[PDB]
């Protein structure tokens, strides 16, 4: 494939991640509850490495699940790439959408060292494609506005994606606003990932942060949907409502 | 002489009722038991299995199981449940080798080329297949990994092919010394013995009662009866107590309700998409108040 | 009632979490928009005399 | 106390009717076991500290 | 108390990571089960006279 | 004076029955034993059950 060679871009940005990475542990109905629940979840106020189109996307380990998050307003951000040497000698999920349908593989991938979709056309992303184990498609379909967050990881065999979309009208930098991430997708890959990149069709930008083995409290309100969370071990704040198992403390 | 407050046993449920998704499609059993070719370990068949009814009678009619293991669903309840997701990953492996898939278990298939997670909850079924996969002068199409750097994780699939750089010479990954090829195949005669001779295995994995049911076993549904409390059974969900309507706004992923007990407060049920709470049938303590025994028996 | 008026004043200030002392079963059935925290007792066999 | 239903105390699951529904007596006995005597255990101490 | 922590309880070993590091899940959390039960009752006890 | 691979075993044999009491097998690669003794004999085939 093709090689960039003019780059307008900067050292990597940083910012803080705060009021989310919070996903449903689980798929039961519970409201108007406070549940307490361990596992790998974004830390609240860690930093968080915030990426620029120039004005390309290097690659990214994938350390014990990686919450991912990103702004639009005309579809960029395409797709990801996740494996560990990502030359066609090992399986390498690939996760794309080129406007028409969202594509999942776990093909043996040759990827082009610039990924670019289509400015309206040239799907040049990757040029091997063998011993193949996976497909999924979806059916056809058609400031920054839309805020999407997801969180992948990798547990037992199992690739996980959770999502939450949602309008907004903010450019500058993430909102300080609260959202959940629903579970999404479940697919049994059985790969070993290591590393990841994502992908661009060519104003954008996104942000990667890391998971860690925390303790969590969440609020299910009276309609069973999560309000608001409490990290434990974040401060003594946060840990005396994670000990009392409350959120207001006298 | 005075009040006591007795026990509960006034009440009893009398009848059960069956309730299940509407599905009359037969599952496929016959395309993962009843398979020209079947994966080889390294490269072991996921099959994904859904919208299915599930008798396991054709294989009772044709088939005869060397092994069946069920961890976390002894068999004989397997009829009366209902499964959220079931992937059944067939492959073929050497007879010995059979011990080797089970939870806890090691060695060159529980190492290197398959492994289970050791809260497995599913079944593990293996027949012998001597007599189809084998053949004389031996059947290399059936391989496996003999060497690998390390050691696996569940459910994980390495089909790598590349050198293994078995001693401290690094050959550039091409064939050398002391640096082999990963991949090894079994010969597989019909004379061989028992312990080499080829098995066909099959793993069906699957999440019991945390999640809507597609697939479940073969018992027939019944009416429902509101406002009496009854032996329930929803999607292998099985209870006693009284149905009655509610309304709960559940998510599509969202299959059960529960209250701050953790237990099953609502039910949506499979076959009329309408909620329904669960009370207790002997709800409302009872006291006793009587003169002393002696005097009388009046209460 | 013939409380007193401080005795009014003394029942006002304290708060009797128990939705008094008559909770019907009706009450309970009807309360399925909140899942009162006393009818998950009642339905777990701890009663308040 | 309620929510000590929700306990698993090293069982499957905090539910009698899917253990049941899951196990059959031989080995469904012991899980069924392990809820009632940390259920029991939990009434013992409510009992106690009243 | 601390002396309880010596106890086996019906274990093979009063250490945990002796277990863990012999042991794997599905028999190991019995064993596990077994010493957490027999300190938290040993803890309970000492509340009570407490 | 042993370190103890069992991958030799792994390479060329083939053994029909791995039975480990106190010990499962997954966790015998991270550990270290005060004496080994090997009772090596041959029997008939139905009596590897005794
Ligand atoms: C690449 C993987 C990918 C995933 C996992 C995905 C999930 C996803 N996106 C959706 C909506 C949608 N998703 C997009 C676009 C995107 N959403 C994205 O995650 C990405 C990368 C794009 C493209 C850049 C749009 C435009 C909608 C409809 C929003 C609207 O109603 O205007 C929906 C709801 C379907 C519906 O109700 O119509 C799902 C399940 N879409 C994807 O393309
Ligand atoms: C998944 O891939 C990673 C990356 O190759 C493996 O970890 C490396 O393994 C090699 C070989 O043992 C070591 O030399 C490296 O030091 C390891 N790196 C890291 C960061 O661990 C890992 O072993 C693979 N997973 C499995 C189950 O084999
Ligand atoms: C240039 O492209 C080739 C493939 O055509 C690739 O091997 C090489 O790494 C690329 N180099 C740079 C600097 O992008
Ligand atoms: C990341 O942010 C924290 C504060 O949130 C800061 O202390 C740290 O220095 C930042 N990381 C880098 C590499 O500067
Ligand atoms: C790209 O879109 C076309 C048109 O819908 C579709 O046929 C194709 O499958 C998509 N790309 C991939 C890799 O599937
Ligand atoms: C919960 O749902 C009800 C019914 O749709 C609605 O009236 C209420 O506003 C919802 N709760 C919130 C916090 O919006
Ligand atoms: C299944 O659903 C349909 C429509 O909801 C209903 O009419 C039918 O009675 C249900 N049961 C069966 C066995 O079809
Ligand atoms: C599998 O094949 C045998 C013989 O080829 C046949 O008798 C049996 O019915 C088949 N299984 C099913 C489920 O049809
Ligand atoms: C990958 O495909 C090639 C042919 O394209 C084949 O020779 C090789 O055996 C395959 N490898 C695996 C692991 O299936
Ligand atoms: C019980 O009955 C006996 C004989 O009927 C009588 O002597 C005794 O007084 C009675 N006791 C009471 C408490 O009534």
């Amino acid at each position: 494939c093709v090689n960039l060679t003019t780059r307008t871009q900067l050292p990597p940005a940083y910012t803080n991640s705060f009021t989310r990475g919070v996903y449903y542990p689980d798929k039961v109905f519970r409201s108007s509850v406070l549940h307490s629940t361990q596992d790998l979840f974004l830390p609240f106020f860690s930093n968080v490495t915030w990426f620029h189109a120039i004005h390309d996307n290097p690659v990214l380990p994938f350390n014990d699940g990686v919450y991912f998050a990103s702004t639009e307003k005309s579809n960029i951000i395409r797709g990801w790439i996740f494996g560990t040497t990502l030359d066609s000698k090992t399986q390498s999920l690939l996760i794309v959408n080129n406007a028409t349908n969202v594509v999942i593989k776990v093909c043996e991938f040759q990827f082009c060292n610039d990924p670019f979709l289509g400015m309206e056309s040239e799907f040049r992303v990757y040029s091997s494609a063998n011993n193949c184990t996976f497909e999924y498609v979806s059916q056809p379909f058609l400031n920054f506005k839309n805020l999407r967050e997801f969180v992948f990881k990798n547990i037992d065999g199992y690739f996980k994606i959770y999502s939450k979309h949602t309008p907004i009208n903010l450019v500058r930098d993430l909102p300080q606003g609260f959202s959940a991430l629903e579970p999404l997708v479940d697919l049994p890959i059985g790969i070993n990932i290591t590393r990841f990149q994502t992908l661009l069709a060519l104003a954008a930008a996104y942000y990667v942060g890391y998971l860690q083995p925390r303790t969590f409290l969440l609020k299910y309100n009276e309609n069973g949907t999560i309000t608001d969370a409490v990290d434990c071990a974040l401060d003594p704040l946060s840990e005396t409502k994670c000990t009392l198992k409350s959120f207001t403390v006298e | 002489k005075g009040i006591y407050q007795t026990s509960n046993f006034r009440v009893q449920p009398t009848e059960s009722i069956v309730r299940f998704p509407n599905i009359t499609n037969l599952c496929p059993f016959g395309e993962v038991f009843n398979a020209t070719r079947f994966a080889s370990v390294y490269a072991w068949n996921r099959k994904r299995i859904s919208n299915c009814v599930a008798d396991y009678s054709v294989l009772y009619n044709s088939a005869s199981f060397s092994t069946f293991k069920c961890y976390g669903v002894c068999p004989t309840k397997l009829n009366d449940l209902c499964f959220t997701n079931v992937y059944a990953d067939s492959f073929v492996i050497r007879g010995d080798e059979v011990r080797q898939i089970a939870p806890g278990q090691t060695g060159k298939i529980a190492d290197y080329n398959y492994k289970l997670p050791d809260d497995f909850t599913g079944c593990v079924i293996a027949w012998n297949s001597n007599n189809l996969d084998s053949k004389v002068g031996g059947n290399y199409n059936y391989l496996y990994r003999l060497f690998r750097k390390s050691n696996l994780k569940p459910f994980e699939r390495d089909i790598s092919t590349e050198i293994y750089q078995a001693g401290s010479t690094p050959c550039n990954g091409v064939e050398g010394f002391n640096c082999y090829f990963p991949l090894q195949s079994y010969g597989f005669q019909p004379t061989n013995g028992v312990g080499y001779q080829p098995y066909r295995v099959v793993v069906l994995s699957f999440e019991l009662l945390h999640a809507p049911a597609t697939v479940c076993g073969p018992k027939k549904s019944t009416n429902l009866v509101k406002n009496k409390c009854v032996n329930f059974n929803f999607n292998g969900l099985t209870g006693t107590g009284v149905l009655t309507e509610s309304n709960k706004k559940f998510l599509p992923f969202q299959q059960f309700g529960r209250d701050i007990a953790d237990t099953t407060d609502a039910v949506r049920d499979p076959q009329t998409l309408e909620i329904l709470d669960i009370t207790p049938c002997s709800f409302g303590g009872v006291s006793v108040i009587t003169p002393g025994t002696n005097t009388s028996n009046q209460v | 009632s013939k409380r007193s008026f401080i005795e009014d004043l003394l029942f006002n200030k304290v708060t009797l979490a128990d939705a008094g002392f008559i909770k019907q079963y009706g009450d309970c059935l009807g309360d399925i928009a909140a899942r009162d925290l006393i009818c998950a007792q009642k339905f777990n066999g701890l009663t308040v005399l | 106390l309620v929510k000590q239903l929700s306990s698993n105390f090293g069982a499957i699951s905090s539910v009698l009717n899917d253990i049941l529904s899951r196990l059959c007596p031989p080995e469904a006995e012991v899980q069924i076991d392990r809820l009632i005597t940390g259920r029991l255990q939990s009434l013992q101490t409510y009992v106690t500290q009243q």
